[PDB]
RNA sequence: UAAGUUCAAGGCGAAAGCGAAAAUUUUCAAGUAAAACAUAAUUUUGAACGAAAGGGAAUACGGUUCCAAUUCCGUAACCUGUUGAGUAUCCGUUUGUUAUUAAAUAUGGGCCUCGUGCUCAUCCUGGCAACAGGAACGACCAUAAAGAAGCCGUCGAGAGAUAUCGGAAGAGUUUUCUUUUCUGUUUUAUAGCCGUACUACCAUGGAAGUCUUUCGCAGAGAGAUAUGGUAGAUGGGCUAGAAGAGCAUGACAUAUACUGUUGUGUCGAUAUUUUCUCCUCGGACCUUGAAAAUUUAUGGUGGGGACACGCAAACUUCUCAA
RNA sequence: AAAUUAGAUCCGUAACUUCGGGAUAAGGAUUGGCUCUGAAGAUUGAGAUAGUCGCGAUUAUCAAUUAACAAUCAAUUCAGAACUGGCACGGACUUGGGGAAUCCGACUGUCUAAUUAAAAC
């Protein structure tokens, strides 16, 4: 409730415990239930496996960006956006990456990121024609008003 | 008619003072309280209500025999049916492939 | 026979908010609430939970999909894609 | 060519028995009338042996090795065919139909353990008396 | 303990068997819509009930086959048949155009 | 009262009991109840024939209180 | 338990105290029919409060008072806890019996004078299945489910109520009419039974000349129609409670003289879109509609028990008792 | 301020219009009582032909019914006609006056508890 973009419930065993982990992901589109994911350095180029981002080639569509490595995904997570393998660094270990703001920032490459476009996209076209519709968008999320202007 | 009132001190009309009007050998038009419906258990996955076992009540399992919430097979009170045997063929044809990918 | 000669699905918002929001709203007012054909099993059956979130009600596979339309077209240009560069290096 | 033969070694799909192992005694390809669909009588295991390590000694070694099976006619849709035959145990000769009284339930039930248990060790049909997740 | 007032339900029954014969049932004596005083979607879910258990009637008696029974469940919705008395007439003549034509 | 036993022998059965304090009989027009007072439950044996009513008024155990009611 | 709150030394501040929320904090928390060349496996958000409307064990009737009653009285149940009793293992041999058998969930094997010799064997059965029965390895881990839920509608079901029509018993009107008008005509919780609204499922079988079906659409070679079964005893009828009980209407009898009694309590069928419940099937949404104690089922490795010539058992998921 | 209109059935309905509307536009007719008449359902349908034994009880059936198959039974609504009075009849009650424009705000929503409900937010 609140975010846009649906989430994902996949589980994973853990490999030290005898337990079942049950992790909430972003969902890449074209995610289903019942599929695997793959997560690690020898995931295949397939969506939605999350891998980090030297074991891609160029130009590659990602999202769940790690900003520094090891933080667990923190960019292009919204309903429909996505970031853009630019171009590795091969070493000094630096890609390039766009980011969905049209800014091209450079991560390291042993951060991982999910393959695929967010599922949700693209929410933002439908009008939303309706003061209560919009009381009902922000209900969910906090009290960004009714914004009356300063100059009232 | 004769009109009714409520013999508990819960005025209000939420989900715990369910009660249906009773006739009593003294020709009386009382309230008697009803308890919350009792539901089955579910498969694992299908979300599917299972069979073999009569709705039960949480505090109500323990004053139930045994045979009374089973069905009485593997993954009895767990899983429905056929989504046993889809585990068993799947249990078998990758427990399967996993010697001709070894030979 | 036929009710409205051009609103369609949007003569619920009736007179209500202009005509441009209205026919704007109405492509996605259809393609949300329409039935998708199943791609995991056939039926005329994929329809729309939550924005974004589809579902079968036969062969109950629940699928990420568009906040409108099932699989949009900047997603399967993503899917033909990384196919493509799952060709390259791979093999 | 022709599957559920005599000897092969099937899974049991429906009904106290799912996912338990099961040879195939008697086979009734074309549907005796009292059950007219294909189907064929098995005689599988209810209760696994359990494994023994070197360090048990006699009796506890006995405990854990016995068997439990169980004679069951069954469907051709209730049941899973596998590669898989049992080999020697070749004395189903007198179980072919007389499951219908109790007492020779009993007499031919624990008769297949005199089997299933000589055949347990020396250890051959490996894979049969095997749990197998299912 | 002083007998109840008596209540006479005489004066009601009495206009409650004027009424059977159609006696204060006219256009000043109504005041709700005719949807109010009789639901069409009540009217045509009886209607709808009394033609297709009239076809199931038909059907498993032995008397029309699944592809009359079929064709006609479908003109049923529609408004080919008002009655099932038509429905009746429409049975009774596409029998009689049937077995001369086979 | 949640029981009655629709046979003869399991009603006399319920008569040599630890418990079992009174059997309070009631004659109906068509028939004679017999309902044993054990802990809890009391047990009703409806007999219809009313000649081994009497029949089954004896052959009860001595001690046992019997109520005939009015 | 919620939203939240109060405290716990990271901290901070002259202190008060943060109109902090501390999340502070060497082993800060668990675990053991408790161990071996560390006994040995594991976990830190400490803690508590905060709902007389959320969650949450168990009861109803009839009677009774100047004043209290789901609390007293009578009657019939129920829950929780702790003990006790009964009761899933009453053999082939050979006692009654020459074997045939009888006591008897009850043996098989090979030989042996047959065998009583020898040896083997019981943590239950039935159904093709959906699943069933009185019980038939809660000692921990693991997983799943119940608790557990919104709003608008909805086919069907039952209840309550109201209304119609008859029968039995009284009452009211009667100058005239009115086979009239009225009143009551009852059956708790708990439990044994048999069935049903609808839904899902199972077996058979294989559908185009497409068919089944709803008010609505909805469904089918991923298995329709069809016929036969299983489950949900949803929500009802018979019986037990129910003592022509009790209760209520009503015919007498008996003075406060400290009370008895005869009869009734029976049929049918409406429509309640307007009540409450139960079941079904939908819709709106850039809005997707609580949590925890609590409870159960399953699965898993070990470990526990059980032996036939019979003695048993069972914190026993069974029945009862104190 | 008050009056006017008002229920329901039927007919008919303009300018503009974001094609949804406007619209209950506007404009008209009908309406009581009493006797009938028509139409709209359900449930078993209904079974025709020896006589053993003494028509009676133990005692038959594929289908064609059918074009109102025949009785029972069930609710209620809608159309029609005849007669009929102080036109009083939606007889109380419940219950819209309408139209031609200009200005502002699009709309539903919100506001100065106790002088401003707006064109303000």
């Amino acid at each position: 409730p609140g975010r846009g973009a649906p989430l994902a419930v996949v589980h994973f065993r853990d490999p030290y415990r005898y337990k079942i982990r049950k992790e909430l992901f972003i969902a890449p589109e074209g995610m289903h239930t019942g599929q695997f994911v793959y997560c690690g350095r020898k995931a295949t180029l397939q969506i939605g496996n999350v891998m980090p981002l030297s074991q891609m080639p160029e130009g590659t569509i990602i999202c769940n960006l790690e900003e520094k490595t090891g933080d667990r995904g923190r960019l292009a997570r919204t309903s429909g956006n996505y970031a853009t393998v630019i171009a590795h660094n091969q070493d000094t270990k630096k890609t390039r990456v766009k980011l969905p703001s049209g800014a091209k920032k450079v991560v390291p490459s042993a951060n991982r990121a999910m393959v695929g476009i967010v599922a949700g996209g693209g929410r933002i076209d439908k009008p939303i024609l309706k003061a209560g519709r919009a009381y009902h968008k922000y209900k969910v999320k906090r009290n960004s008003w009714p914004k009356v202007r300063g100059v009232a | 008619v004769q009109r009714l009132t409520l013999r508990r001190r819960l005025s209000y009309n939420t989900r715990s003072n369910k009660r249906r009007i009773v006739r009593t050998p003294g020709g009386r038009l009382v309230y008697q309280y009803v308890k919350k419906n009792p539901t089955v258990p579910r498969c694992g996955q299908c979300k599917e209500k299972l069979k073999g076992i009569t709705p039960s009540r949480p505090s109500e399992r323990p004053r139930m025999s045994k045979r009374l919430k089973t069905v009485s097979r593997t993954y009895g009170g767990v899983l429905c049916h056929s989504c046993l045997r889809e585990r068993i063929v799947r249990a078998f044809l990758i427990e399967e492939q996993k010697i001709v990918k070894a030979l | 026979a036929k009710r409205t000669k051009k609103v369609g699905i949007v003569g619920k918002y009736g007179t209500r908010y202009g005509a441009s929001l209205r026919k704007m709203v109405k492509k996605m007012e259809i393609t949300q609430h329409s039935k998708y054909t199943c791609s995991f099993c056939g039926k005329d059956s994929m329809k729309r939970a939550v924005v974004g979130i589809w579902s079968c009600k036969r062969c109950k596979r629940t699928v990420a999909g568009g906040a409108w339309v099932y699989s949009t077209t900047a997603a399967a240009s993503v899917r033909s894609a990384v196919r493509r560069l799952r060709e390259t290096k791979e093999q | 060519r022709k599957i559920m033969k005599q000897g092969k070694i099937v899974i049991v799909l429906s009904g106290r028995y799912a996912g338990r192992k099961a040879i195939i005694v008697k086979t009734h390809d074309d549907g005796t009338p009292e059950k007219p669909f294909g189907h064929a009588l098995v005689a599988g295991i209810d209760r696994y042996p359990r494994k023994v390590t070197k360090k048990m000694g006699k009796n506890k070694l006995k405990k854990k090795s016995k068997v439990k099976p169980f004679l069951k006619s069954l469907n051709y849709n209730h049941l899973m065919p596998t590669r898989y035959t049992a080999h020697d145990i070749s004395f189903e000769k007198l179980s072919p139909k007389d499951l219908k009284d109790p007492v020779k339930r009993k007499t031919h039930r624990f008769q297949t353990r005199v089997k299933f248990e000589s055949v347990y060790k020396e250890g051959k049909n490996k894979w049969f008396f095997q749990k197998l997740r299912f | 303990k002083k007998p109840v007032v008596v209540h006479s339900r005489y004066r009601v029954r009495k206009n409650t068997e004027a009424r059977r014969k159609g006696r204060h049932c006219g256009f000043g004596k109504r005041k709700g819509t005719a949807n109010a005083r009789m639901p069409t979607k009540l009217l045509w879910m009886q209607r709808q009930r009394v033609l297709r258990r009239l076809l199931k009637k038909y059907r498993d008696s032995k008397k029309i086959d699944r592809h009359l029974y079929h064709d006609l469940y479908m003109k049923c919705k529609g408004n080919v048949f008002k009655n099932k008395r038509v429905l009746m007439e429409y049975i009774h003549k596409k029998k009689a155009e049937k077995q001369r034509s086979k | 009262m949640p029981r009655e036993i629709k046979e003869v022998k399991d009603f006399l059965n319920k008569a040599r009991r630890s418990d079992a304090r009174a059997v309070k009989i009631k004659k109906n027009p068509t028939n004679t109840k017999f309902k044993i007072r054990c802990s809890r439950f009391l047990y009703t044996l409806v007999v219809q024939d009313k000649e081994k009513a009497d029949k089954i008024k004896q052959s009860l155990p001595p001690g046992l209180q019997v109520k005939e009611v009015k």
